[PDB]
RNA sequence: CCCCGCGGACGCUACGCCGCGACGAGUAGGAGGGCCGCUGCGGUGAGCCUUGAAGCCUAGGGCGCGGGCCCGGGUGGAGCCG
RNA sequence: GAGGCCACGCGCGCGUCCCCCGAAGAGGGGGACGGCGGAGCGAGCGCACGGGGUCGGCGGCGACGUCGGCU
RNA sequence: CCCCCCCGGCAGCAGCACUCGCCGAAUCCCGGGGCCGAGGGAGCGAGACCCGUCGCCGCGCUCUCCCCCCUCGGGGGGGCC
């Protein structure tokens, strides 16, 4: 036996969208690629950007 | 281009190989180098200890700077406080071992999880044989085994260490990166002791197995891993 | 494991290949020395009982 | 070219030379021996013969396979080692030395009493109890399955012969060619015939063996003999 | 400038495939997955079926950790399933 | 001056130290070390304590009696 | 028999005359029994084509020349400044 602690073992966060919308998840394979592919962290946060709700992408206004 | 980049293929080939040859030898020279550290000290307290001897005087050795502690009691309970001082000793398990280097503070934290350890100074074998036979190593949170010196050169190196002697060098010589050389080593998983223990559940001194045993922890160590 | 097979153990550290090369010449060496002086014990010991 | 060397490192532990490196570097003299600088025809062209068929044919050899099977194997990995069984060292027990008397603890020859002459390629030793004595001819027999006992006879300067090999010993059959189903027993053959070759080997080996073993008291009544387990004996206890 | 050879395994349902490391008790309770199961509806299988459906029986052969499922034999006689 | 060890082995020029004569203790002639200086390249066989097992080893037995089927 | 000697000498030496230790950079070699064999495209090279005998690591021989010791070209050694 060893002496630790599984309640945070699993990290909850987005791994996919939960949208089944086809476009949005061919766009996700798209920066799924480049944010594996280069090193620039701007495809890592768009891509965990699109995983996000819809709520968690509030819009943007022209203002 | 063909004939140009097979030169180019060939001279950087060539490069790499007469680098890792480079290496190789600075590898050799630097084992030499502490083998004749090692006897230097084994020496040195033998003589220290006769001329004190032979003007009639004692000769106090250096107090221990460095300890194996082994946890030998089980993970059902415990109190919080030992529980949190083996947590920050890294034995999360019955039967792992760490190398701590001993000050007033470990010592204070030694003392506290007394009951559930046995601890003691290792010696130049015994650390050689817990790193060469036991030694993992922590690479990106894994358990890598240390099967190759670029692996501790990888994580080590900015350091100096860059091999299998380097490390135990820095882990018995407690030198200027023990801290990171140290934790670099995942926790040693022992065997349970062949031949059995004496008893578990009372200090050496009076015939059991928890505590300070001053070097019988290489006996232990032995029959352990 | 090192410590067992000899070419992981040079492959962490080639100087163990010197290192174990000295020690086997070493004790050979004393091995012999050791042999000839008690044979020259014995030989001396057959000499001083049988020297008519 | 030069004429291959010996080692000039000897050997004196498993994997490690007696010299180091700048030893055997000055042993090789590869202070002057430094270097800096300076297939199979595919296709065969054929004359085809016959008016305007052309000058000649390119034929290739290997041609591309007629027939794909669906799907394959992937090929293994590379294990740098696993000798074949031909290439494997033999050991034989330090017990085992030419002309002791062996006691056979499996097949038809069970508990008999045997002479070694010597160990073969595959290590298998081979045994002549002589035939004349307990019915052991020029026999294989493994080291495995006998017990070595103390008593040895000289068969030093005696004529083995040459032939006598393990495919000289391995076994022949006949079946099974020109024949696919079984309606007519082909149980033909089966009765395995002493080649005089081997007869002649048989009593060229005992008429040198022979007097040897006559030259100790009853050593032939002790070959004659088999060996048993008397209810009294145990062979932890039995010095052999 | 490849060519005496015109040739060169598999893969990548990307909701896929592959690698490495650590870990695995559980009531009340929470969550996920279910190519677990029942009934009916929209699609689809140029699906199955009187040369035998459903149901039932079976010392028959198996698959899955499991929920369960497939196939053989018998009975049955008109519908059934992915 | 009648042994052991070295994971020491190309030249040229540069530096550092040591040696000789030193006719200003000038100037040349020699050793040792170098991490210094603009210029491409070793290949060819093997053995293996070497990124997880192979044999390029073998034997016996097989239809109305036996072989295999952990369910 | 015990102690001090004016002082010892020889051999051995934690003894292969089993009195009493701690050890191994001051440590190596060999052998036996048991359990196991997971993985499966490792080729910067020829532009691969018989199934990559491959990487890292440790070695041997040749592209130099003399000899030495056994076999009858083969095997085993000393090197060669
Ligand atoms: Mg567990
Ligand atoms: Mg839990
Ligand atoms: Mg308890
Ligand atoms: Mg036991
Ligand atoms: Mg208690
Ligand atoms: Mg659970
Ligand atoms: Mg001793
Ligand atoms: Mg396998």
């Amino acid at each position: 036996g060893v002496d630790i602690r599984h309640n945070k073992d699993r990290k909850v966060r987005r791994k996919e969208p939960k949208s089944q919308d086809i476009y949005l998840r061919l766009l996700v394979k798209l920066y799924r690629f480049l944010a594996r592919r280069t090193n620039s962290t701007f495809n890592q946060v768009v891509l965990k950007r699109l995983f996000m709700s819809r709520t968690n992408r509030p819009p943007l206004s022209l203002s | 281009n063909f004939a140009e980049l097979k030169i180019k293929r060939l001279r950087k080939k060539f490069a790499q190989k007469m680098l890792r040859k480079a290496r190789r030898k600075l590898i050799y020279e630097k084992a030499k180098h502490y083998h004749k550290e090692y006897r230097q000290m084994y020496r040195t307290e033998i003589r220290m200890a006769r001329m004190a001897r032979k003007a009639g005087n004692f000769y106090v050795p250096a107090e221990p700077k460095l300890a194996f502690v082994i946890r030998i009691r089980g993970i059902n309970g415990v109190s919080p406080k030992v529980r949190k001082v083996l947590q920050l000793l890294r034995l999360r398990q019955i039967f792992n071992g760490t190398f701590v280097k001993l000050n007033k503070a470990s010592i204070n934290m030694l003392r506290i999880v007394e009951p559930y350890i046995a601890w003691g100074y290792p010696n130049l074998k015994s650390v050689n044989e817990l790193i060469y036979k036991r030694g993992y190593g922590k690479i990106n949170k894994k358990r890598i085994a240390l099967t190759d010196n670029a692996l501790i050169a990888r994580s080590l190196g900015k350091y100096g260490i860059i091999c299998m002697e380097d490390l135990i060098h820095e882990i018995y010589t407690v030198g200027k990166r023990f801290k990171e050389a140290n934790n670099f080593l995942w926790p040693f998983k022992l065997s349970s002791p062949r031949g059995g223990m004496k008893k578990k559940t009372t200090h050496f001194v009076e015939g059991g197995d928890a505590g300070n045993r001053e070097d019988q922890i290489n006996r232990l160590i032995r029959r352990m891993n | 494991n090192p410590l067992k097979n000899l070419r992981i153990m040079l492959k962490l550290n080639p100087y163990a290949k010197t290192m174990r090369r000295n020690t086997i010449l070493r004790q050979a060496r004393n091995h012999k020395l050791r042999v000839d002086k008690a044979a020259a014990a014995a030989a001396a010991l057959q000499a001083k009982s049988d020297e008519k | 070219k030069g004429k291959p060397h010996c080692s000039r490192n000897p050997v004196l532990v498993r994997g490690i030379g007696r010299y180091s490196r700048s030893a055997m570097y000055s042993r090789k003299a590869m202070y002057k021996r430094k270097y800096s600088a300076a297939k199979v025809l595919a296709t065969v062209t054929k004359p085809v013969g016959g008016d305007k068929n052309g000058g000649t044919r390119v034929v290739k050899l290997r041609k591309m396979p007629r027939y794909y099977p669906t799907e394959d194997v992937p090929r293994k990995l590379l294990s740098h080692g696993k000798k074949p069984f031909s290439q494997h060292v033999r050991k034989l027990r330090a017990s085992i030395t030419p002309g002791t008397i062996l006691i056979i603890l499996t097949g038809r020859h069970r508990g008999k009493r045997v002479v070694f002459l010597k160990q073969l390629a595959s290590g298998l030793l081979l045994v002549t109890g002589p035939l004349v004595l307990n019915r052991v001819p020029l026999r294989r027999t493994h080291q495995k399955f006998v017990i070595a006992t103390s008593t040895k006879i000289d068969i030093s300067n005696v004529k083995i012969p040459k032939h006598l090999t393990d495919a000289y010993f391995k076994k022949k059959k006949l079946r099974k060619p020109r024949h696919q189903e079984g309606e007519i027993f082909d149980t033909e053959k089966e009765k395995y015939e002493i080649t005089e070759q081997r007869k002649i080997d048989q009593k060229a080996v005992d008429s040198q063996i022979l007097p040897k073993i006559k030259a100790i008291p009853q050593l032939q009544g002790y070959l004659r003999s088999v060996f048993a387990l008397t209810n009294g004996i145990y062979p932890h206890k039995l010095v052999f």
